[PDB]
């Protein structure tokens, strides 16, 4: 019963991919921390701080070398040098502080780990933080490897947030293809580098509300009968299961509650936006 | 004789937080409170449709992102000229509501404990300090230290389900949590319906049972054995509150109300003595003397000289005011839960009715954890209340159209203190967009005069007697429930 194990950095995050983790079912987070993977370094839940957390993640990245997971969440900026993500501070053999920026710390991990597994739009896609407006040159994991020419397998797990079922399916089948590749193939991904098992689907062709909108019965309001269409619904331009899957161990989605804004989506939030304006 | 601890990462909150302190015959004489990481939400939100903004906000924080949903949807509703309804009110408040008690208790348990409670030998719970001065260290009697850890831990444990069954009470009119749909300009976009105020109420129940027999419980005992924590990591003992959960349709009344203490002396809120200052913190100010938020810049600078952070500093008539439960409690005095009446008699001697009761101890690091376990049961009796009060079938929402040219703010509490969205709208887009909240107020560095974060001056007396193992630090800054997402954005 060999654990994965997981190094979970946050850049440009909310820790809102993590909330979502923490709302895992079948199996929930307790069984997820002790009996699914070894949850090595995260900063919002982790016992130790500063030193002596810093100085556990990098003697995991040895000793575990080739065979940790590093789990993303959040983007990456590259402006002003990386300076607008500290994520820590190091000390030398003499006893002189050195910050470490995100760009620097992924630029050590990616090339320790067995695979890199960005969830989240933010870390997958650049999401909010790389949306128009923002100034600090903030990227995505896959956009960084590019320009960082790392060659490190990478697996996108996109949603702002994404569900825990994702999350959980995604990093139970990269684990299983590696303790048996044959008997687990790796999850196929799409053009974007995340699993067609959870993003294959339309939401839109897959909605329960398809038949109102194929009689043109839209809801005036949030609080009227009908399809969402006209309330601003990004659903026809959206890929992921939500529709079946349903949020919070299934007591609502965004559709049946609202709206969906394409969440999961290479190009959200602008490509989506206005929110509350029809495709 | 000084030496300086530097902690960074500080784990255990959200975000990206730094501590250095400077510790001189056993105790932090100096502190400095950085926020590392930067998005700029305000530059990110300009020239959107104003109405994109409550979705935009709530990835400020994935803890609290009900919070700035809700600040944002009051300013809109404001800047678009809209009454929200009763029934709309009401189903706010339910989505709202559920998300402090998730809030609350994740943070206590699932941030704050692993400072007293020794958890199973493996990670994350393991490395830990070597003499974290735990319930196993202190307490002398042996089965006496292996039960009562025993019962915090399974506590923290079985919170794990408890926290995920206030998510399924915020999807049950929000769609989905983190991050809801269901908060609007204009109220909220899905009616309750019996059947679905019911399923409220039954997971709501849960919760409540939980903290009263639970939690409440479980915060007096930790303070019957951590009695010094009541007399350290003190303060400015200046507090400030905006007011949250209007309990009416003019936002007259609400749970707890505003207003601000400072120098021992009560007086109203007024909003138009908010000003930030950035002097140690990386912004540039078109004009000196800090800044109305209604005039907010954010501009930023990481090679401004003599800045550390990119918080801001709040100071209200120039004052650090620190903000959170203990902020709420104090400026309401609210009557004690009875558990924390009976616990306060039977384990400390102490007659206490109302917050005020606790006196000193109040400001203290036990004492935030004290009023942030107290307004999770008054909150959780409120919530009570409005599900009586939920009209199945009441709509809940209001049409309105996107104004011109307009201004509004919406005023809140996040559950780690006072929350406002500050919104000016020109040709029908977001020409300014103000974000003052919560751990902004707490996390802040030093103002142009030199005057600290209330966070800094709190780690001012707090004891350090093993500096290798300097565990105070971290519960003094963690008892104020820190999210750095939240003060940055
Ligand atoms: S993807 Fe969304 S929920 Fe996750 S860190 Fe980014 S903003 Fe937060
Ligand atoms: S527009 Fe939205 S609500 Fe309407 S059928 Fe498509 S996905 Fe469903
Ligand atoms: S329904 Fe749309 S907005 Fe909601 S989680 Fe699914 S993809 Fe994201
Ligand atoms: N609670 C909360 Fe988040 C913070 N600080 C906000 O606003
Ligand atoms: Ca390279
Ligand atoms: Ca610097
Ligand atoms: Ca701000
Ligand atoms: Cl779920
Ligand atoms: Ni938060
Ligand atoms: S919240």
């Amino acid at each position: 019963a060999k654990k994965a194990p997981v190094i979970w950095v946050q850049g440009q995050g909310c820790t809102g991919c993590s909330v979502s983790l923490l709302n895992a079912v079948h199996p929930r987070i307790k069984e997820i921390l002790l009996d699914v993977i070894s949850l090595e370094f995260h900063p919002t839940v982790m016992a130790s701080e500063g030193e002596m957390a810093l100085a556990h993640m990098y003697e995991i990245a040895e000793k575990f070398n080739g065979n940790f997971f590093l789990l993303v969440e959040g983007a990456i900026p590259t402006a002003k040098e990386g300076r607008y993500c500290i994520v820590g501070e190091t000390l030398d053999a003499k006893g002189h502080h050195h910050e470490v920026t995100m760009m620097e710390l992924i630029r050590d991990l990616a090339p320790k780990s067995l695979a890199t597994v960005a969830v989240g739009t933010c870390s997958a896609y650049g999401g909010i933080p790389a949306a128009e407006g923002n100034v600090t040159g903030s990227k995505s994991v896959r956009d960084f490897f590019a320009d960082e020419k790392i060659e490190k397998l990478l697996v996108n797990v996109p949603g702002c947030p994404p569900h825990p079922d994702w999350m959980v399916g995604t990093l139970v089948a990269a684990w299983s293809h590696v303790l048996n590749p044959t008997e687990h193939p790796l999850p196929e991904l799409d053009d974007d580098g995340r699993p067609l098992l959870f993003f294959g689907d339309n939401i839109h062709e897959n909605c329960p509300y398809l038949d109102k909108y194929d009689n043109s019965e839209f809801a005036e309001t949030f609080t009227k009968p009908g399809c969402k269409a006209e309330l601003g619904c990004k659903g026809p331009s959206t890929y992921a299961d939500c529709a079946k899957r349903r949020w919070n161990n299934g007591i609502n989605w965004c559709v049946e509650n609202a709206v969906c804004i394409g969440c999961v989506e290479p190009d959200f939030p602008d490509g989506k936006s206005p929110f509350y304006v029809a495709e | 004789g000084k030496v300086k601890i530097s902690i960074d990462p500080l784990t255990r909150v959200e975000g990206h937080l730094k501590i250095e302190v400077e510790v001189k015959d056993g105790k932090v004489v100096d502190a400095k409170c950085s926020g590392g990481m930067f998005r700029g939400f305000e530059q990110i939100l300009r020239g959107r449709d104003p109405r994109d903004s409550s979705q935009i906000v709530q990835r400020i924080c994935g803890v609290c992102p009900t919070a700035h949903c809700t600040a944002s949807v009051m300013a809109q509703d404001d800047a678009f000229g809209v009454k929200v309804t009763t029934n709309g009110r009401i189903t706010r408040n339910l989505i709202f509501g559920a998300n402090y008690l998730q809030s609350h208790i994740l943070h206590f348990y699932h941030l704050a404990a692993l400072d007293y409670v020794k958890g199973p030998d493996v990670s994350p719970f393991v490395p830990r300090y070597a003499n974290a001065d735990l319930l196993t260290d202190r307490i002398k009697d042996g089965a006496k230290a292996d039960a009562t850890n025993t019962y915090g831990l399974n506590q923290y444990l079985k919170a794990l389900e408890i926290r995920r069954i206030c998510h399924e009470m915020v999807a049950m009119f929000g769609g989905r949590m983190p991050h809801v749909q269901g908060m609007v300009v204009g109220g909220a976009t899905e009616i309750p319906t019996a059947d679905k105020v019911a399923e409220y109420a039954a997971r709501f129940k849960e919760v409540q049972k939980f903290v009263i027999e639970e939690y409440l419980p479980l915060i007096y005992t930790l303070g019957s054995v951590y009695t010094d924590l009541f007399e350290t990591g003190i303060g400015w003992k200046n507090v400030i509150a905006f007011g949250v959960f209007p309990e009416d349709d003019d936002y007259k009344t609400f749970l707890l109300k505003p207003g601000v203490y400072i120098d021992g002396k009560d007086e109203e809120f007024d909003s138009k003595l908010v000003k930030e200052y950035v002097g140690h913190s990386f912004f540039d100010h078109s004009a000196p003397g800090g800044l109305h938020y209604s005039v907010g810049e954010t501009n930023p600078n990481p090679d401004k000289p003599g800045a550390y952070s990119f918080v801001k500093a709040p100071r209200y008539k120039d004052k650090p005011c620190e903000v959170g439960p203990l902020a709420r409690m104090w400026v309401q005095n609210p009557e004690l839960s009875p558990v924390g009446q009976k616990l306060l008699k039977e384990l400390y001697g102490i007659e206490a009715k109302n917050f005020r009761d606790l006196g000193d101890k109040a400001f203290s690091i036990m004492g935030r954890h004290v009023a942030r376990a107290e307004e999770t049961w008054l909150t959780a009796v409120a919530v009570e209340k409005w599900l009586k009060q939920v009209q199945p079938g009441a709509e809940t929402y209001v049409k309105s159209e996107i104004p011109d040219a307009a201004e509004g703010t919406g005023f809140t509490e996040a559950p780690r203190g006072a929350l406002l969205h500050y919104l000016k709208i020109k040709d029908k887009k977001i020409e300014n967009y103000q974000i003052v909240s919560a751990t902004l107020w707490n996390a802040n560095p030093r103002d142009d005069m030199g005057q600290r974060g209330p966070i800094e001056e709190a780690l001012i007396g707090v004891p350090v007697p093993d500096i290798k193992n300097p565990v105070n630090v971290g519960r003094l800054v963690r008892s104020y429930d820190p999210x750095l997402g939240c003060a940055v954005h």
